[PDB]
RNA sequence: UAUUAUUUAUUUUAAAA
RNA sequence: UUUAAAA
């Protein structure tokens, strides 16, 4: 069976019964179905993230005539801190927006490329009470070694990082702009959003590159 | 209609020059002409229809609903229906999604503006209708909820806590401030506002910009507006885009607020 | 004793109903038939398996029952005589004769031999003929009974379906079809149920061909 | 600036025949559009005018897409390549063909066998592409059959496309002319009209095979003052369609002098200004001659 | 994968109408006999009208009342076809046309129209209702499946029965069927649907169109009609355009048609109802005196 | 409301109106000009309804194409804000939607000459945007208006109108209030004849009430193309 | 304030209000038709019968209010009477009387109040219209749909201020109508309010009096005059509450037996008395049914009462009352309890009295009855709410929603309590089964069986 | 290369000699 | 919260 009693309802913990660095690991290569795999991990204070990203392409299109490929990442969740399905689908319609712009989709006529990212961990441990903006950077970095992993053109590595809800993917080492996410945060702040997330996004861009050219 | 690669070179050479040869020639501060009719739907508290230059129209309704706000989180609901599209689909859900963060309970919306007793609150439904899109309409809805929420009433509340009690007849006018969203067109170096429907079909990428309390104001977005050039851009264009649409908002507001 | 009818649909190639105790299956085929683009099989006949049940819709409870039903039927067509072709098997229970919640061999057993007569009525190569029979084990006294009612489902340790594969008059038990058993047991009562239910199933078939016998011979000349 | 038109309040702002009624009960008479035959009678399926020409009586209806005829200089551009022929939008009920044996080919015919007839059209006729035909005959259903036998006609580039109502096409002996400024406008029969910088052709052939036609290449350098002169053009061309005028050779002129005016483009696309170009036309020149 | 009519075969059956001829041998007002059987179980029916098998099964449970009513209980009905009833229907299609008409009709007739006793279905108001749900089975199809639908579901309606229920001041205990007997359901009136097949070479028109009479068909009509003279419901969307004369007709020859069918369900379930009560005459507790 | 006289002594009804009175009908014609060939902006009494023909064109997939006559799709879509509490989308609420689409195709696909136009497909698109009872009849006005708008041929109007009878005393154009309290009976009326192209009859009615009922439907429903066809001669004028 | 003009006559406009229900809002908007073919029903006038129009069945509207009504003293002389709700509701029975009025104006708006607060008074009043002869005349003007006398609301105005306005803006057409023949409008309302605003309003002059004023003025004054007319329960204790009031000598526990012939008054058992704690009274009673296990708490002496002597039962008390009743007064319930108030002050039998302040236990089952025929719409297929006269007389009436109350009428059905919160005054239950007709003695015994929880279904197949 | 073509056929001018 | 007997 599925679903269960209708009349079951969810467990409620209560408040009130008894009561600088962001860790990361990567790894790449372990899924037989796919041709990219990828696995990154990243803890920073109370809140950790684990997800798993496969890249099922090229994949000839049948009947198709397009003169550059496709691309399509679909988010999924996995099974702790669930969100909405309309924000997953607002967050892949974005990072397709980066994708095309870096993968070299006139290398792919007729054909396509899915992309599938599970968040299958996203941990929280606040002490007492968008939270989708963290996740972001590290879903970026995700699809990067796994397109990379399954022989597909990346013009120049892609990653991103967080500044109080400001999410900014750079690319040639933080040229250019490729993405842009801010929710929430404050006023007047700019600069130093574009300053925090650059020096970040340096950190994954040779972090990727160390356990691809490894293994 | 689509476009011919042939005509596609011809734009992008004519938008990307140092002067920008708009297709209909206008400046790239100008926007084009809009009309709006606002309380026509007596069964709703506010109403709106906003139709656009190139055929593009939009429908709001906003109802409301007594609801306790220490178990109802989010007190402003989004429900956007694009004629000719699923409910499910992508580009209906994005919408949804975004719509939902420039109008949230809290940020873009003062909940404070439409609360009641102690306990309960009021809940706003905005419901989106589009009838005819021809490119994104996150911008041409933020126009059509922003002429409804400025003509929306609610009823009057009449006041040992009990449930409210509302008159019969007088109700009071929702103040609150409605958020404003903008979209923005990358060709080359040039920053377009307002992009027409063939303008975003060569543009090289697109920039959401939100606006509330007259300031910028969170969420902003850089999603593309065509998935054949998409191209980055250089972090002075994100600094000249945002910087041009405090130069022309308050235009807006002025024109939008007079009903 | 069971009662089974042949030819009773008018709109399909072979019909049948097979009643066991209390539960009563419809099972109707049509094949070969033009075959859709996502079913169609290069070489040999592709199956369309369908069991209803007899309230509600179709759940995934039924969904498992496709899949066993599929696994016996599959082995006993000659599917490679029918390249390119579609038979579309759809087994209606009427009743179930047993708690739907709780067990469903007494289905999965009557869909078998209801699917089989009804492939015989349709006239589609089959390499073989087939019994089944539900057998279960009672708790207090551990005595291995065949075709057990409703009541003795609700006092069983174990259930237990045998599906058998008969050649050569009805004597020769070519293969073991399907054997599908859930509950508490060990080594010794396996081979002591399937040894009785060889048997048990070795009289149905010489009923079942006594049954389909009495309908086709006043057909033919 | 933004010229926003608000209201509140509501929602918005011969002989006539309607459908079903009786338009005439002679039997003598050959019931042409608008128009069915019942019980020796003539009644009207449509809502417009009666019209009578000798013995052909029909009724012509107030909104109507494009009719395709045979022998119209129409603009269209390729839907689909399908089996041995093109699909080509012209704006009518349904998309006229243009059959394989119909055009100018590359290398006179097709170099077979290799590939076949369907993916070797793409290499220079792939969907989306503007092109202008003749249309040579019409099917049984009305469908127009298109053909390019000629160095007129060809694929369209360098310039920019606009849409106007088919009804609103005045009808002239040229069907493409010549515009001040370096300026050739093509307009299409069917509505559909194409504004590109003059040509070596078309100048050279209204005044007094190979691929070169089927290629995508733009003009590599074109001037900074054509190209905003095209967008004048086009905003005074669909500013006459706002406001229901015949679109011929000297209104487009006409017009394109008369908004000197306004300076830069940017306030062409106003409703004020578009009534007033449009109402300067119809009485500066209709009264005055 | 739909049935091909041969031209000959359409213009032979048209021709036969023109003169009076069925090829089943039946009049242009004239109903199938319908034919109705039991299963084991309450609510188990089987209808066969012609060549038209259909088998109902009837089903309930305690279910959420409807916040604008908490005071009626639910009503639900599945019609799916299956392959079985004809290769022509693709299977896991719900959706379509006929599933979706014969619901509707058969849910007004039902639910709507008062037939089932909504009221009588309340355990508690706002709370806890019986939702009587009603499975309809196409066995095998040779037209009238709305007709054979409308009569095996109110069959097993007034076949079916519910547990009991006994009141304890604010405790309510459902009596396992093993204890006491079932209760049966309220059935107010008894509606029955007489579809009407409508052509043209001056109109003819037949009652219960077999499947070949109703590929050819031009029109269609459905009426739904009780004893009591009351016009239940009645659908017809296009078609051949008819007037009030020919529908009072319809409605005046479906009335014959629907009070024998009446008095056959109640004379078949009392019937079953003696079938399986043998040893009624003596469990008898309220007796007479002398 | 509250509790009402449906229908007092002195022939007056809850709105005020009288037995044989219709609702106030103000009708619109080519109000989406640049969004379809046809438009109908239909207002009859508090129902708010749009309805937009796109056609004939082109199919968008060849297997929807027909080589004799056009395919006609009918599309209502009712919006959450109809009615006054906001309802919920409820997958029992799909299949009454699918009954009405189904209803209106067979009734204009035989009013609509079809064989005029083949290889063709024609939408129709329909926002109901406010509901006060006899929908229904309503949804048929703004089909039968734009489809003329988009100089669609048919061979004659299709009126819609709504008929309830209460004890004995039948009323012209039901509102929501009354649909609640007596039975409902849509007529779709041809033109000026007495031919009915659809016949809806969702609650009990008695047959010896149902032949009079009829004849003050057909009737009240030429009424009702009068207004309709008033509409497109002042358009048609006026342009 | 839209308005547009529609037909001949005919125009139309949007009556909007809020509704308030369960704490939540509803903005209600509904089509208001207003017309000018609303006849004064005057035999007297000489323009209405002109521009009357036949009903469905094709006929004229009979003209009902007498061409020579009551003459009067000076200035009033010939007049008509117009009612207020108040009046309606107070004095009904003295409208019925047939020697006191005779030409009386009942407008639409009065007629709509009273159905809401009153749907049996409201009956009445309706059929003294339809049974209009010879010495009695009633008619009902449609005022709200007459476009003369229909007016709007003003800002920041009462809803009962614009209702009184109404009835006096029917009162002046009323008044300019008839001047031609000679008749005056008499309006008879006790609100000394309105008729204060009355006089304010010189553009029209009316004559208003109270009910003892115009009684006063009738020649048959001195025969009449003998004959005219002059909630929440507490909520139930908390259940630590209980428990210390029980611990604490303050609460005590016992069941409610309600007497023989009065539904009012109940007696509870107690070990500390000989004599059962009497619980005189509806908030004394506290929502609690013949048979439950209650707490009581004792009242002080100054409250204590004595055994009642009257006779009183759910059917015959409160009878002008609307079921669906919530957080009107008869005549002869006054001269009733009035007449017992006298018995237990002058009593010796007087002995302690106690309240309910929770029920521990409900008796409630499935009991039968009777659908009240005041409460029923004959007509109508809609949701109404109906009482329910159970019938153990111990019992108070029951309210049920229902859309058979028509079909249900002259039958005996069984029923069952839902809940009774102390904002309803009457409790919910629900129907659950029809058992026949009334008098039928195959229903009559079977109603008689379950009313006494008689099993009498067959034995079990077990037992063969 | 429409007097051409589509194979489980999207052709929508197969008529004349 | 109607004693006793036979029903
Ligand atoms: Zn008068």
């Amino acid at each position: 069976r599925l679903l269960g009693p209708a009349a079951a309802k969810p467990m409620a913990f209560s408040n009130t019964t008894t009561h600088s660095e962001q860790e990361l690991s990567l790894h790449t290569g372990f899924i037989e179905n796919c041709n990219g795999s990828a696995l990154v991990e990243a803890r920073s204070l109370g809140h950790q993230t684990s997800l798993i990203t496969a890249v099922y392409g090229p994949r000839s299109i049948r009947g198709s005539f397009t003169s550059q490929g496709t691309i399509s990442i679909q988010l999924k969740n996995g099974l702790l801190e669930k969100y909405n399905t309309n924000e997953l689908k607002e967050v892949s319609s974005f990072l397709m927006g980066i994708f095309n712009s870096v993968v070299n989709l006139s290398r792919y006529p007729k054909s396509g490329i899915d992309i599938f990212v599970y968040l299958t961990y996203d941990k929280d441990l606040t002490n007492n009470p968008s939270q989708i903006s963290s996740l972001i950077p590290h879903c970026i970095t995700s699809i990067t070694l796994a397109l990379a992993d399954a022989g597909i053109e990346l013009v120049d590595m892609a990653g991103a990082g967080e500044a109080n809800g400001t999410v900014v993917s750079f690319i040639k080492n933080g040229e250019e702009i490729v993405g842009f996410w801010k929710d929430d945060g404050d006023d007047e702040d700019l600069l130093e959003c574009l300053d925090r997330c650059k020096e970040q996004y340096n950190r994954y861009r040779d972090l990727m590159i160390s356990c691809l050219m490894n293994q | 209609m689509s476009l011919s690669v042939a005509e596609k070179s011809y734009l992008y050479d004519s938008l990307a020059s140092t002067p920008s040869i708009r297709p209909d020639g206008r400046l790239p501060h100008q926007f084009r002409p809009i009309e709006i009719f606002t309380d026509f739907l007596p069964s709703s508290n506010g109403s709106s229809r906003i139709i656009a230059s190139d055929g593009s129209e939009c429908i709001v309704s906003i109802k409301s609903k007594v609801v306790d706000h220490h178990v109802e989180n989010e007190l402003l609901q989004v429900d956007v229906d694009i004629a000719g599209q699923r409910d499910d689909a992508l580009v209906v859900e994005t919408i949804t999604s975004l719509l939902n963060k420039v109008l949230k309970s809290g940020s873009g919306v003062d909940s404070s503006k439409l609360q009641l007793t102690k306990k309960y609150s009021f809940k706003i439904f905005v419901d989106v209708l589009v009838i005819s899109s021809h490119s994104h309409p996150v911008s041409l809805i933020s126009f059509a909820i922003y002429s409804a929420l400025n003509s929306t009433y609610l009823p009057k509340l009449i006041s040992v806590e009990e449930l409210p009690t509302f008159h019969d007849y007088d109700m009071v006018k929702l103040d609150i401030n409605p958020p404003l969203v903008f979209i923005l067109a990358v060709v080359g170096n040039n920053m377009l506002l307002d992009p027409a429907a063939n303008e975003s079909e060569v543009a090289n990428n697109g920039l959401i910009i939100s606006w509330s309390n007259g300031k910028i104001t969170s969420p902003i977005r850089s999603v593309a507006l065509n998935d054949s050039n998409v191209k980055s851009f250089k972090p002075h264009l994100l600094k000249q885009g945002l910087a041009m649409v405090e130069k022309y908002a308050p235009d807006v507001v002025r024109s939008l607020e007079n009903l | 004793s069971v009662q089974a009818e042949i030819g009773i649909l008018d709109h399909v190639d072979g019909s049948s109903e097979f009643v066991s105790q209390d539960t009563k299956v419809i099972c109707s085929v049509t094949g070969p038939i033009e075959p859709k683009a996502r079913q169609e099989l290069p070489t040999q006949l592709a199956l369309e398996i369908i069991v209803r049940p007899a309230k509600g819709v179709a759940t995934t409870r039924e969904k498992v029952l496709e899949d066993k039903l599929r696994a016996v039927l599959t082995p006993l067509i000659t599917r490679h005589c029918y390249p390119r072709q579609l038979c579309q098997i759809t087994c209606q229970i009427l009743e179930s004769g047993e708690d739907e919640a709780e067990f469903s061999l007494r289905e999965l057993s009557c869909c078998i031999n209801a699917a089989f007569l009804a492939l015989v009525d349709a006239g589609i190569a089959l390499n073989s003929m087939c019994a089944s029979i539900p057998i279960a084990i009672i708790k207090d006294t551990s005595d291995i009974i065949v075709d057990p009612t409703a009541e003795q489902l609700k006092i069983s340790l174990s259930v237990h379906t045998l599906a058998l594969e008969f050649v050569n008059g009805g004597k020769v038990v070519k293969n073991v079809l399907l054997l599908d058993s859930n509950g508490d047991f060990n080594e010794d009562q396996l081979f002591s149920l399937l040894e009785l239910g060889e048997q048990k199933c070795q009289e149905l078939v010489t009923n079942i061909r006594r049954i389909i016998q009495d309908n086709i011979s006043p057909r033919l000349v | 600036v933004i010229t926003i038109t608000k209201r509140n309040g509501a929602f918005q702002n011969s002989q006539i025949v309607t459908p079903g009624e009786l338009v005439t009960d002679d039997p003598i008479w050959m019931r042409g559009h608008g128009t069915y035959f019942l019980d020796n009678m003539t009644y009207s399926s449509v809502a417009g005018t009666v019209s009578r020409v000798n013995r052909l009586l029909s009724v012509i209806p107030l909104k109507g897409r494009y009719a395709p005829e045979t022998g119209d200089h129409v603009v269209g551009r390729i839907a689909e390549v399908g089996n041995k022929r093109w699909k080509v939008d012209i704006g009518g009920k349904q998309h006229a063909v243009l059959m394989l044996g119909s055009v100018n080919l590359p290398g006179g015919i097709l170099r077979r066998k290799s590939e076949s007839d369907e993916l070797q059209m793409r290499s220079f006729l792939k969907e989306g592409d503007l092109l202008n035909a003749e249309v040579q005959s019409l099917f049984q259903d009305g469908s127009a059959s298109l053909h390019t036998r000629s160095l007129k006609y060809g694929k369209l580039r360098n310039g920019m496309f606009c849409q106007v109502p088919s009804s609103l096409i005045v009808r002239a002996k040229n069907h493409t002319h010549n515009l001040p400024g370096n300026i050739t406008v093509v307009l299409g029969v069917n509505g559909y009209i194409w504004l590109r910088k003059t040509s070596q052709m078309d100048l050279a052939r209204d005044t007094p095979s190979s691929w070169q036609i089927y290629s995508d290449e733009n003009d590599p350098s074109i001037s900074n003052n054509i190209r905003q002169a095209i967008c004048r053009y086009a905003n005074v061309i669909k500013a006459l369609a706002f406001c229901e005028i015949g679109i011929t050779q000297q209104r487009i002129v006409s017009a394109y002098e008369a908004s000197m005016v306004y300076s830069n483009v940017g306030e062409l696309i106003e409703k004020n200004v578009m009534e007033s170009i449009g109402s300067d036309i119809l009485t500066a020149e209709k009264m005055r001659g | 994968k739909d049935i091909e009519i041969s031209a000959s075969e359409s213009k032979f059956i048209l021709e036969a109408l023109r003169q009076n001829y069925r090829l089943d041998g039946r009049s242009f007002d004239q109903f199938r006999d319908v034919e109705i059987t039991f299963g084991k179980e309450f609510g188990d029916v089987s209808v066969k009208m012609g060549n038209t098998k259909v088998h109902c099964r009837i089903s309930c449970q305690i279910a959420q009342p409807y916040e604008d009513r908490p005071f009626e209980g639910l009503f639900v009905i599945s019609t799916e076809i299956s392959p079985m009833a004809g290769s022509q229907f693709e299977n896991g299609n719900i959706t379509g046309e006929d599933e979706v008409l014969c619901s509707r009709i058969i849910e007004k007739s039902v639910r709507r129209s008062g037939a089932l006793d909504v009221e009588g279905l309340c355990i508690v108001a706002g709370s806890k209702c019986w939702a009587v749900r009603a499975d309809v089975h196409f066995l095998d199809c040779d037209g009238g499946f709305i007709d054979a639908s409308c009569i095996a579901v109110m069959a097993g309606l007034m076949h079916f029965k519910k547990p009991d229920i006994t009141v304890h001041g604010e405790q309510i205990i459902v009596h396992p069927v093993n204890e006491r007997e079932p209760v049966p359901l309220g059935i107010l009136h008894i509606p029955i649907c007489v579809t009407f097949s409508f052509f043209n070479p001056s109109e003819i028109s037949i009652i219960d169109a077999t499947l070949k009479e109703e590929l050819l068909r031009d029109g269609v009509l459905t009426v739904t009609l009780n004893k009591n003279r009351e016009v239940v419901q009645v659908s017809k969307a296009g078609g051949l355009p008819m007037d009030a004369l020919t529908l009072m007709k319809c409605c005046h020859e479906a009335y014959s048609i629907i009070e024998k069918i009446t008095d056959q369900i109640l004379q078949l379930l009392k019937e079953d109802s003696e079938k399986r009560n043998k040893y009624a005459a003596m469990l008898t507790s309220e007796n007479a005196r002398e | 409301m509250s509790r009402l006289e449906i229908y007092s002594p002195e022939g007056l009804r809850l709105d005020g109106r009288r037995w044989n009175e219709l609702r106030r009908f103000e009708s619109s014609i080519n109000t989406h000009p640049h969004a379809a060939d046809g438009s109908s902006y239909m207002e009859q009494g508090n129902n708010k309804i749009i309805t937009l023909v796109k056609g004939p064109k082109e199919p968008r997939l060849k297997s929807q194409m027909d080589t004799s006559k056009a395919l006609l799709n009918v599309s209502v879509n009712i919006t959450k804000f109809s009615k006054f509490e906001r309802s919920k989308s409820s997958h029992k609420n799909e299949r009454r939607v699918l009954e009405i689409q189904t209803s209106l195709v067979r009734m204009f696909e035989k009013n609509v000459m079809l064989n005029i136009y083949p290889r063709t497909v024609i939408d129709i698109e329909i926002h109901v945007l406010e509901q006060d009872g006899g929908i229904m009849g309503s949804l048929i006005n703004g089909i039968t208006l734009a489809l003329i708008d988009a100089g669609i041929s048919m061979f004659d109007y299709i009126s819609g109108i709504s008929v309830g009878l209460y004890d004995t005393t039948p009323l012209l154009d039901t509102n929501s209030l009354e649909e609640n309290a007596m039975s409902t009976v849509t007529l779709g009326v041809v033109g000026k004849s007495e031919k009915l192209s659809l016949l809806l009859v969702e609650d009990k009615i008695p047959l010896d009430r149902l032949e009079n009922v009829l004849a003050i439907g057909i009737a009240g429903a030429h009424r009702v193309r009068d207004l309709m066809d008033e509409e497109l001669r002042k358009h048609a004028q006026k342009r | 304030p839209r308005r547009k003009r529609l037909a001949d006559g005919l125009s139309v406009t949007q009556k909007v209000f809020v509704r308030s229900r369960n704490g939540g809002a509803t903005k209600i908007v509904r089509e208001h038709y207003l017309r000018s073919d609303i006849p004064c029903l005057s035999r007297s006038c000489t323009k209405c019968p002109q521009i009357v129009v036949p009903d469905a069945q094709n006929e004229l509207p009979k003209f009902i209010l007498s061409d020579s009504p009551l003459e009067l003293s000076a200035p009033i002389g010939k007049h008509y009477v117009v009612l207020d709700t108040n009046v309606v509701l107070q004095a009904i029975d003295l409208l019925e009387n047939p020697n006191c009025f005779f030409d009386v104006i009942v407008p639409q708006i009065v007629l709509d109040e009273v159905r809401n607060k009153s749907y049996p008074v409201y009956t009445r009043l309706r059929t003294l219209c339809r049974d209009s002869d010879d010495h009695k005349r009633f008619i009902v003007f449609h005022n709200e749909f007459s476009e003369h006398t229909f007016v709007e609301r003003l800002p920041n105005e009462t809803i009962n201020d614009r209702n009184n306005r109404a009835i006096r803006k029917t009162c002046q057409w009323y008044s300019e109508h008839l001047k031609p023949y000679d008749i005056n409008v008499v309006l008879v309302t006790n609100d000394r309010l309105n008729r204060e605003a009355a006089t304010k309003e010189v553009e029209s002059n009316i004559i208003t009096k109270s009910l003892v004023q115009y009684i006063e003025l009738l020649p048959n004054a001195d025969d009449i005059r003998d004959s005219i007319p002059q909630f929440t329960f507490p909520e139930y204790y908390s259940t630590a509450r209980v428990m210390g009031g029980l611990k604490n000598g303050v609460l005590y526990q016992g069941n409610i037996q309600i007497s023989e012939y009065n539904f009012l008054e109940g007696s509870v058992s107690l070990p500390r008395f000989s004599k059962p704690v009497l619980i005189v009274g509806q908030k004394n009673l506290n929502r609690a049914f013949n048979g439950d296990q209650v707490i009581v708490e004792l009242l002080p002496q100054s409250e204590w009462k004595a055994p009642s002597s009257i006779v009183l039962d759910s059917e015959h008390f409160d009878v002008n009352d609307n079921p669906d009743i919530e957080a009107v007064i008869s005549d002869k319930q006054r001269r009733l309890l009035a007449k017992d108030a006298m018995i237990a002050q002058r009593s010796k039998k007087i002995q302690p009295t106690a309240k309910v302040v929770y029920i521990q236990r409900r008796s409630w089952r499935q009991y039968v009855g009777q659908l009240a025929p005041s409460s029923v719409d004959p007509q109508s297929s809609s949701t109404q709410n109906v009482f329910v006269i159970l019938m153990d007389k111990c019992l108070p009436k029951v309210r049920i929603r229902t859309r058979r109350a028509a079909e249900l009428l002259d039958k005996r059905i069984v029923i069952s309590i839902d809940s009774w919160p102390t904002t309803h005054k009457y409790p919910l239950g629900h129907f659950v089964r029809d058992l026949g007709t009334i008098e039928s003695a195959q229903a009559e015994t079977e109603a008689l069986l379950l009313e006494h929880d008689v099993e009498y279904r067959p034995f079990s197949k077990k037992v063969l």
